[PDB]
Order: C-alpha cells, then structure tokens, then sequence
C-alpha cells in the first residue's frame, strides 16, 4: 500500500531530467518560479506595459495561494517578457484562493471562489498592495447563494457584471452586481440553477449569445441554458457529454457553435451546438483525469487540456485525420500539437497569454509556475 | 476532491 508512489516519483524525476535536456528545442520560452504556496488559480490580466526602449515588456497575472492551517491571499504577480517574476499585489483571503476570474469589462475587478461557499469580488485597486496585517479579508462584495464550495466561475462578456458560479452544493448561482455599490454589501442570487443532479464543476457563458451559457458536472453531462427561460430546474440542452465526471467546458471564440469538454474519462469531447445528439470529435492522450480545457486566444483551430496526469497538451483540430508515418502515429494522433512535460505535479490550471500568441502560463501542486512558449518551428 | 489534502510551503 502507498508503495507505487514511490516509483512513480522516480520515473517523473527522469522524464523531467530529459524534458530538461530537450527544451532548446522545444521552446522558444520558458520560465519557471516556485511559490510560497501553490496556486489552484492562473489567470493573465488582459494590459501589457511596455516600457520605453526596453526589450521586454510587463505582463501581470491573478494567482491565489493554497495554504495549510497559514493566511491565505488573492496575488498579482507580474511578468516581464521579451517583445522576471515578482508578486505585486497580496489580498487577504478568507480560506483558499479556489479560483480566481477577472471581469472583462473591468479588469481590475476580480472574483473568487472560497471553501466557505462566499463567493468573493475584489476590486484590487481599492487595497494596499501589502496585505493587512490583521489577517482579516475585506471584499469588497460577498455573493451568497451557494451551501457548498465550487469551482466554476464565470463573468458575461456582453451583460456587464452578471456573473456565474458552480458549486459541489449541486447548483449553479448567477448573480448581477452591475448597479450595487462595492462597499462591503452582501448580494444575494438573482437566479439559481438546479437541474443538474450532482456536483456542478464548471460553468461558463457563450461568448457571443448573452442568455447562453453551459455548464458540467459530476452527473456526466453538458447542459446548455438560456437565461430568458422561465424554468430554472430544466436546461435548453442536456447531453450525456462523457463516461464519467465533466471537469471543465470552454467555448471556442472564434466559431460561435462550437465548445469543449474535458472529462475524469480522460478526454476532450468537441461539440456543435447545432446538434449536441453527436460529439464531434475525441481528443484522446491524457493518461489521467483532465481537469481544465482552454482555446487560444489566437487561433480558432487550437485548444490546450491539462490535468492530473502532470501533461498540458496542445491539440490542432484542423490535422485531424491526417496520415501520420507508423513512426509519426507512435507519439500520438496527428491533432496532437504538442505535449508539454514541464511539471512534475498535478497542474491546478493553466492560461494562455492574450497578448502574446503561444505563450502560456501553469501552474502545479508542486508550487510551480511556469511561464514558456513551444518553439515556433511546431506550429509554423 | 480536487484539491490536494497538504500542500507544501517554500
């Protein structure tokens, strides 16, 4: 018993020491900066300073800290990029940081998920950049709707202020703080979500439609709501999305009807709104549970997946099925891009760079972060 | 479930 963890541990530490050997070749980037505790949480804020005449150029990050039994805090780190890692900014927080989301539409507003089941909303212009020395956090709202802890969170691009939230209380909160002032005040939900049955993992709205959003759960399946409906306990849409536990779902920025999932079956599953009977595709290399899926920024055709099995791949849907050498095919399917083998732990969550295509960072249970872009010959 | 049971500090 516990004895497999042990040989395990000494096969990551020799893959890591040739993943060491091979990154000139691999990267045109990397950075790797180990935090006082390790972050469940990465998000990249969405401004860049670029200094005057320098070759670099300032990007900043939403971290949070995952203690135990020590002050947690919601961080903003800073990072310098080529055209240095410091934490800039320490928020007391109540428990740890479970995830942590920025609003599109006001950047400096930052909601997060805490065990307590608060969800929190921070507007980190309005603290000192050194955290109270109390210990004692001061959100600027607290949004109660939740009985239990979660993990999705997710803000409207298009409705200003109205924002999602999954819980393992079964349930999916929505609340709109858009004419509340942030002063302390408590708001309580404007809609709750029931129909799934089981731990809800995530949510997230359409990027483009601002009634629609989806959510995935525990209970295996995607549901697709529409907030104009009347029933809250019945979504529009209900798919059996996976063979088990649905951790993660992102929706493609670039092709209105088209998002992903990624699933404890260890898959990806490629779905069109337009006829959700048919998956489209399975993206199918993960070793372990996947736990959070994201499409670039940049690039309409590519989306990353990471999760337990300390892998981030990238997949290219448009090399799907493509012919491969019998050489080529051992490595993997012709949509697999790129396997990045920099963590030797669990990754928490990973973010793609919004101004800087390919570069992405993640984060791991290990309290690494890393920052690092493939190299540019393997996307062209 | 998804969160480690100790997580370590540097």
């Amino acid at each position: 018993a516990a004895f497999d963890d042990a040989v395990e541990e000494r096969v990551i530490n020799e893959e890591y020491k040739i993943w060491k050997k091979n990154t000139p070749f691999l990267y045109d980037l990397v950075m790797t900066h180990a935090l006082e505790w390790p972050s469940l949480t990465a998000q990249w804020l969405p401004d860049v300073t670029r200094p005057e005449g320098k070759d670099f150029s300032i990007h900043r990050l939403v971290l949070g800290t995952h203690t135990s039994d020590e002050q947690n805090h919601l961080v903003i780190a800073s990072v310098q990029l080529p055209n240095k890692i410091e934490i800039e900014i320490k928020i007391n927080h109540e428990g740890e940081v479970n995830r942590a989301r920025y609003m599109p539409q006001n950047p400096c507003i930052i909601a997060t998920k805490t065990p307590s089941s608060d969800v929190l909303v921070f507007d980190y212009t309005k603290h000192p950049s050194k955290p109270d020395p109390s210990g004692e956090c001061n959100p600027d709202l607290r949004l109660r709707g939740h009985q239990k802890e979660g993990y999705g969170l997710s803000w409207n691009p298009n409705l200003s202020g109205h924002l999602l939230s999954a819980s393992d209380d079964h349930t999916i909160c929505l609340w709109d703080i858009s004419a509340v002032p942030k002063e302390g005040k408590v708001v309580d939900a404007k809609t709750i979500f029931t129909g799934h049955t089981a731990v809800v993992e995530d949510v997230s709205w359409h990027l483009l439609h601002e009634s629609l959003f989806g959510s995935v759960a525990d209970d295996q399946k995607l549901m697709i709501w529409d907030t104009r409906s009347n029933n809250t306990s019945k979504p529009s849409h209900s798919v059996d999305a996976h063979t088990a536990e649905v951790n993660c779902l992102s929706f493609n920025p670039y092709s209105e009807f088209i998002l992903a999932t990624g699933s404890a079956d260890k898959t990806v599953a490629l779905w069109d709104l337009r006829n959700l009977k048919l998956k489209l595709h399975s993206f199918e290399s993960h070793k372990d549970e996947i736990f959070q899926v994201q499409w670039s920024p940049h690039n309409e055709t590519i989306l990353a997946s990471s999760g337990t099995d300390r892998r981030l791949n990238v997949w290219d849907l448009s090399k799907i099925g493509e012919e491969q050498s019998p050489e080529d095919a051992e490595d993997g399917p012709p949509e697999l891009l790129f396997i990045h083998g920099g963590h030797t732990a669990k990754i928490s969550d990973f973010s793609w760079n919004p101004n800087e295509p390919w570069v992405i960072c993640s984060v791991s249970e290990d309290n690494i972060m890393q920052v690092w872009q493939m190299a540019e010959n393997i996307y062209n | 479930r998804r969160k480690q049971e100790q997580p370590k500090r540097l």
